[PDB]
């Protein structure tokens, strides 16, 4: 990749506040905050939308 | 809240 930090989906996830973003399995996302608590903000990577994720929805793309 | 667990 270019260098930065990616996850992947393990699951699909509906969101469930307007803040929050909707994702298939497979998804990637550059992480913006993991510092407030176990939802983190991301950017998705195929939609360019930001927003809340579950992060035991997902995994690093390194392995 | 906590995040929801992986579906079903
Ligand atoms: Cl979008
Ligand atoms: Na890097």
């Amino acid at each position: 990749g270019t260098g930065v930090t990616l996850f992947v989906a393990l699951y699909d996830y509906e969101a469930r506040t307007e803040d929050d973003l909707s994702f298939h399995k497979g998804e990637k996302f550059q992480i913006l905050n993991s510092s407030e608590g176990d939802w983190w903000e991301a950017r998705s990577l195929t939609t360019g939308e930001t927003g809340y994720i579950p992060s035991n929805y997902v995994a690093p793309v390194d392995s | 809240a906590p995040p929801i667990p992986p579906p079903r």
